[PDB]
């Protein structure tokens, strides 16, 4: 099976990234990612690199704020 | 008032929609929409390569 | 002002905030020095971590934890680690000797001198929370700290303040692999206080998170850490509406009305969803319908039981990360169409979503693959009274020769509980098979 | 000259109406900033229905926003047209109610309810003639009925003479996504036949068939949900601001749809809706926007009047179009089928021509339709009561909060009252 | 007399009106000083 099945010759190697991926620091991107201040649930952007943390400025009584 | 009994208002007519890029479709005349999706199958490749580099 | 103080009683309780605990180090910014150092130029915008992490003046951030332990072998790893300029040096406490597997020791004798000094730090980290959610318990029921001093820690804290909710997340002992012989005992005898003083009770044993990391994951032969890691990546989930944005929020109080239908049943199962190695990453889409059946499977479950011995009471999802609402609730109705699962005779509208923004954060040196989606699903049965039954079974085996006996009567605890907690247990096992049966 | 004071209440509530906010603002030719930046003179003329007047010619709505938990205050505070609301209208509590109708009636809805009523005597005696109010809610959620139906209650005790306007999303039967919610929606609808005029009903459900359906969406989201809802909102009120050849107010469609003052739910739909590659092959006259306020698929409610028979009905016509072909068209629709329409009421119609349509439309339709197929919204809510509530299944979460079961007892038998009240007339 | 009340009170004025470094803060740089001095004994 070895020697009748073998296929060679291939274009071998896997495509090219064309973009520098890291899997530590680098998130997926979807349809809410790409879409990221027009969705209906997302609250103020003032982080880098994520853009979907709570940012509670508004709402936060002026009692209670920093 | 010609314009209402006219026999070719509805060849001398336009659709509301040429096009994706024409001027006037606004948020409250309802034929654009935000959640239909162009940007849909660029976003699911560039996904795709992503999760392949993760 | 939605925070929540953690309290980690016993080795297995000090052992899993050390994981916890470097996930939200991770999953904001902050280092094992304390510092969050983005804090420049972008601050007040990210008040994210204000539910578990407390601010000083210098930039720097504290946890709302404490730690608790009887025996000082174990908290002073921790105090000369990595992370040991993050905690405070007085939320460690130690005692001198630990209660050595007997519930009379940490609770009636050794515990006595420990309560005083816990229930001050408890009072110093919650008069600086405006708005308290509840504490978390982090516990095990079969050693004497865990399981001795945790039912003395419970008992004061119904008295101390009231009605907060305390949530309880234990490791009661695996049917069949345990690591111990006085192990029922224990386990029996504080059934009567994760009844009374609990308002939610999370039961996993480590016997079912080894089936999965054996299998889900590839790690064969592994040890405690890559246990922790897992719990960690569901008490994150829970409280993950708490710090980033949603398009449906749900609240610690919000579930707890969602989920409990009588104060006396209150014992869900955790199920954390897509659990995948890296290699076996490649090769499977994670899509919302992918996912959410996957914690539904008698495979995956963090208990050893099998839900199709009895009826789902309520369900309660989580959602994270890219999800959309027109596809949460496109397959919450495939579950629905399947006799497999089966919802009970009064429950016809049955769960509860919530759909959160912020992805889950991979850890390095970690095992699970960074994906794009998750699922946490917290399912209260019927088929649970039988995780008690197979235990019930090893209390009145040993305890009818009275093996072991004078080890506890010889603590200053009487006899008596003995013949009552066990009889406790004998009418929690027969209030769970009524709730459930069909209508007359 | 003929106010309204909008009110708005909960998650569904603030994010429906943030919406249609967005809707009347450009229609009015308003900015995000609030300015008017208009071309017309008829869209600065009867702005005063909806909108004050600030200092430098900027116009805020009269809208009271109310919320019990202080997470929907930020969603809407920093939106689109976020910044166009007065700061004090906003009203939130800091802990929510977490799907529970008692903790909105009584215990955590009722030390709320007196910091509204106290913007919203400030915001309804500033009128000249005030009209009538609004609101905006759900049945499902805990500050959206808990609580917004302690607001009706205080309302109609105090201007009982002014109109009262529900938009009311009841919940949907088969998405649902709340165990808990047929006890409030069961406890709710009491207090929707004492204290409203009129009340219209809202599926999510049959939301989504419109845009799975009709519109051909590929991923919609809410925020074509709230779409659908606002081109309804306004349809109702544009005869008010903008002139016509027939009018109709508010009050006009409302002497004109309800016979006995118990029979007030109604079923909302909008005409000339499009998918995107049939936008080129349809023209806009008469007969393309009767085809399409009559059809069954269209309505906003998930239940069917060919089950039941229409009571009256309403529409409202918008454009510059001819009021022959107007009325030509319902006669047509009552002769051809006439098994869905009451004996006794021998014209079951109402018409009125607005002008001005919406910016870029030539023609445009709304309808209001009253039904006895709308009992049958009500008894898929009482088989989903008493199989749960026989067995006293999630009743510790709303007794322990000062209530009684007979108050349950009750509600069981008032709202039984209007399914066989209206049943007697499909006799 | 003056002089020194009235710069007195424009320094306090600076030092109070920052409203977080008023209710919290401390002195990093003298903590130094003293946690040096104290190892030195």
């Amino acid at each position: 099976t070895h020697h009748d099945y073998r296929v060679e010759l291939v274009r071998a190697a896997p495509p090219a990234s064309t973009k520098p991926h890291d899997y530590r620091q680098e998130q997926p991107e979807t349809f809410w990612i790409q879409r990221a201040a027009r969705l209906p649930g997302v609250s103020d952007i003032r982080t880098l690199d994520t853009p979907f943390r709570k940012n509670c400025s508004f709402s936060t009584p002026v009692p209670l704020s920093l | 008032e010609f314009d209402l009994s006219d026999p070719l208002a509805l060849q001398k007519e336009l659709p509301a929609r040429i096009s994706d890029n024409d001027m006037r479709n606004t948020i409250s005349g309802m034929q654009k929409f935000m959640g239909e999706d162009l940007n849909f199958q660029e976003r699911r490749r560039f996904q795709k390569e992503q999760s392949r580099e993760w | 002002m939605r925070e929540c103080i953690s309290i980690h009683v016993g080795q297995a309780g000090v052992q899993i905030g050390n994981a916890c605990w470097e996930l939200y180090c991770l999953e904001h910014g902050i280092q094992p020095d304390g510092q969050m150092p983005s804090d420049k130029t972008i601050g007040g915008g990210d008040d994210s971590f204000n539910t578990f992490f407390s601010e000083t003046g210098a930039g720097k951030h504290v946890p709302r934890a404490v730690f608790v332990d009887l025996e000082p072998t174990v908290i002073d790893e921790v105090r000369t680690g990595t992370y040991r300029q993050l905690f405070h040096p007085e939320q460690l406490i130690t005692g001198k000797e630990d209660a050595a597997n007997n519930y009379a020791r940490g609770h009636y004798t050794i515990g006595k001198e420990i309560i005083d000094l816990v229930l001050d730090r408890i009072r110093k980290l919650a008069d600086q929370c405006t708005g308290l959610q509840g504490f978390l318990v982090f516990h095990s029921f079969g050693g004497g700290t865990g399981s001795g001093f945790t039912s003395l820690l419970m008992e004061r804290l119904s008295v101390d303040y009231g009605k907060k909710s305390k949530l309880e997340f234990s490791i009661y002992p695996a049917p069949q692999v345990s690591t111990a012989v006085v192990e029922p005992y224990n386990s029996i005898l504080t059934t009567h206080t994760t009844l009374e003083h609990s308002d939610c009770a999370f039961m996993v044993d480590n016997e079912a998170i080894y089936d999965i990391c054996r299998r889900n994951l590839d790690i064969e032969r592994p040890t405690y850490t890559n246990l922790n890691r897992l719990i960690g990546q569901i008490v994150s989930s829970i409280t993950a509406s708490l710090r980033f944005d949603g398009a449906l929020n749900v609240d610690l109080t919000e579930f707890q009305t969602n989920l409990v239908p009588y104060p006396r049943i209150h014992f869900p199962l955790a199920t954390y969803a897509p659990v995948i190695s890296a290699e076996k990453a490649y090769h499977e889409q994670l899509s919302v319908a992918e996912i959410t059946n996957a914690c539904f499977e008698p495979a995956n479950q963090m208990v050893k039981c099998d839900p199709r011995h009895g009826k789902y009471m309520a369900c309660c999802l989580l959602y994270r990360g890219d999800v959309v609402p027109k596809d949460v609730n496109a397959a919450i109705a495939t579950i629905k169409t399947k006799r497999t699962i089966q919802f009970v005779d009064w429950c016809p509208t049955g769960f509860k979503v919530g759909i959160n923004y912020q992805p889950p954060t991979v850890v390095p040196g970690g095992d699970l693959a960074k994906v794009q989606r998750a699922v946490c699903m917290l399912s209260n049965t019927t088929a649970i009274a039988e995780a008690w039954a197979r235990l019930d079974h090893k209390f009145d085996l040993m305890y009818a020769k009275r093996a072991f006996v004078h080890w506890y009567v010889g603590e200053g605890m009487e006899e008596g509980e003995f013949s009552e907690a066990r009889e406790d247990m004998a009418a929690l096992e027969k209030d769970y098979e009524e709730v459930g049966v069909d209508s007359v | 000259m003929r106010e309204i004071v909008h009110l708005q209440a909960g998650q569904c509530g603030n994010q429906i109406g943030a919406k249609f906010w967005e809707v009347i603002s450009d229609e009015h030719g308003i900015d995000p900033t609030g300015t008017y930046h208009g071309d017309s003179d008829l869209q600065l003329e009867r702005i005063n229905v909806y909108y004050n007047e600030a200092t430098g010619g900027k116009y805020v709505p009269r809208a009271v926003l109310v919320d019990l938990e202080p997470g929907t205050m930020d969603s809407v505070r920093s939106g689109p047209f976020g910044q166009i609301f007065r700061p004090d209208n906003f009203v939130f509590g800091q802990s929510g109610a977490g799907n529970n109708w008692a903790k909105g009636h009584y215990t955590e809805g009722a030390e709320l309810v007196d910091s509204v009523l106290d913007v919203v005597r400030k915001e309804a005696e500033s009128c000249d003639c005030l009209q009538g109010f609004q609101l905006t809610h759900s049945l499902g959620g805990g500050t959206g009925s808990g609580m917004g139906t302690l607001l009706i209650s205080k309302i109609r005790e105090e201007y009982p003479d002014r109109i009262m306007n529900t938009f009311s999303v009841v919940p949907s039967p088969k998405v649902s996504d709340t165990v808990v919610e047929p006890y409030n929606a069961t406890l709710s609808v009491h207090q929707l036949v004492e204290n409203t005029d009129e009340t219209y009903c809202i599926d999510n459900e049959a939301l989504y068939d419109i845009c799975f359906r009709t519109l051909k969406l590929t991923t919609p989201t809410y925020g074509d949900l709230n779409h659908l809802v606002s081109a309804t909102m306004s349809g109702v009120t544009t005869c008010l601001r903008f002139p016509g050849q027939l009018n109709a107010d508010l009050r006009k469609l409302a002497v004109n749809m309800v016979p006995f003052p118990r029979l007030h739910f109604f079923m909302p739909g909008f005409a000339p809706l499009t998918s995107r590659g049939s936008q080129q092959y349809r023209a806009l006259t008469v007969p393309e926007l009767t085809q399409q306020m009559f059809d069954a698929k269209n309505m906003m409610a998930a239940c069917d009047p060919r089950h039941g028979r229409y009571l009256t009905v309403a529409a409202v016509f918008r454009g510059r179009m001819s009021m022959k072909e107007v009325d030509e068209q319902m006669l047509n629709v009552q002769n051809k089928n006439s098994s869905y329409f009451v004996e006794w009421i021998p014209n079951n119609v109402k018409t009125a021509v607005c002008d001005i349509p919406p910016r870029g439309l030539k023609m445009s339709a709304t309808f209001i339709g009253n039904s006895t197929a709308i009992q049958e919204l009500f008894k898929r809510i009482s088989e989903q009561f008493t199989a749960m509530f026989r067995r006293k299944a999630f009743l510790h979460w709303y007794t322990g909060e000062g209530m009684d079961e007979m108050e349950f007892t009750e509600a069981e038998s008032n709202m039984n009252d209007l399914v066989s009240e209206y049943q007697q007339y499909q006799d | 007399n003056l002089a020194k009340k009235r710069y007195i009170d424009l320094c306090r004025q600076g030092r109070i009106f920052d409203a977080r470094n008023r209710i919290i803060g401390g002195d990093t740089q003298a903590w130094d000083f003293q946690v040096r001095d104290q190892k030195i004994k």
